[PDB]
């Protein structure tokens, strides 16, 4: 009942700020597509620049959330810095094309795993691709990437939240709502629900590596990160 | 009067 138009309304989040890789034209580029290198400076300017607008969409993404804006602004804060990179490593996974190894970006940007790695996944690059590998099975639309987005932002527990009770307050139906759009789905299979739960953790593990890359960075990249990006990790 | 905030409350 309710539950219909949260899963409705979180599809509709996830789908207006973000389009799905068949709604996108492709182009590729030749750039470093050959050898890893340990940055590729023009590969570096694109991405970049292209990252500080996802973040953007994911904030977008974040403020059409049932809730989310009736919390302290300070809250909201507090959760998109600390989920905001997990959602866009979820966001650019959900961009594979498996057959040529490569990855959408929502201008139609094209890298392949090389290219990928040489624009600064680096280290990361491997465990990005095992990830969106791994998901492939697990075929989900929008609403479900909607809604593990939805409720890896909406956690509880994390650090310096001024208002832990009501966070998890909203988590709840996102959880459930999630469940039975996946029964329905996937009558078939019943660990499903808890399979991409544990996505998350996978992002975690991906994101976590996050900070350490970001100083390796900082040092063969020419000026400094973009502010925005600064911002979410800073 | 912050990216994020600006972003936040427009
Ligand atoms: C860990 C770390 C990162 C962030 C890597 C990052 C931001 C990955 C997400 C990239 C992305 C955009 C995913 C989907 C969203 C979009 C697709 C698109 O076409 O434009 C949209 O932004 C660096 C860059 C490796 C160093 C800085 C700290």
């Amino acid at each position: 009942p309710e539950v219909g138009e949260l899963i409705e309304k979180v599809r509709k989040a996830h789908q207006e700020t973000f389009p799905a890789l068949c709604q996108l034209g492709k182009y590729t580029t030749n750039n470093s597509s050959e050898q890893r290198v340990s940055l590729d400076i023009d590969l570096w300017d694109k991405f970049s620049e292209l990252s500080t607008k996802c973040i953007i969409k994911t904030v977008e993404f974040a403020k059409q959330l049932p809730g989310f804006t009736t919390l302290t602004i300070a809250d909201q804060i507090t959760l998109l810095k600390a989920a905001c990179l997990d959602i866009l490593i979820l966001r650019i996974c959900t961009r594979y094309t498996p057959e040529q190894d490569t990855m959408t970006f929502s201008d139609g940007l094209t890298l392949n795993r090389t290219q990928m790695h040489n624009a600064g996944f680096g280290p990361l690059t491997d465990l990005v691709f095992a990830f969106a590998n791994q998901l492939l099975p697990l075929e989900m639309d929008d609403a479900e990437t909607g809604l593990l987005s939805a409720i890896c932002l909406i956690c509880g527990d994390r650090q310096d939240l001024e208002q832990p009770d009501r966070v998890d307050m909203l988590q709840e139906p996102l959880l459930e709502a999630l469940k039975v759009y996946v029964r329905k789905r996937r009558p078939s299979r019943p660990h499903m629900f808890p399979k991409m739960l544990m996505k998350i953790t996978d992002l975690r593990s991906i994101s976590a590596k996050g900070a350490e890359r970001v100083i390796t960075l900082k040092m063969e990249i020419p000026g400094s990160m973009p502010p925005l990006i600064q911002e979410m990790l800073e | 009067k912050s990216l994020l905030q600006q972003l936040l409350t427009e």
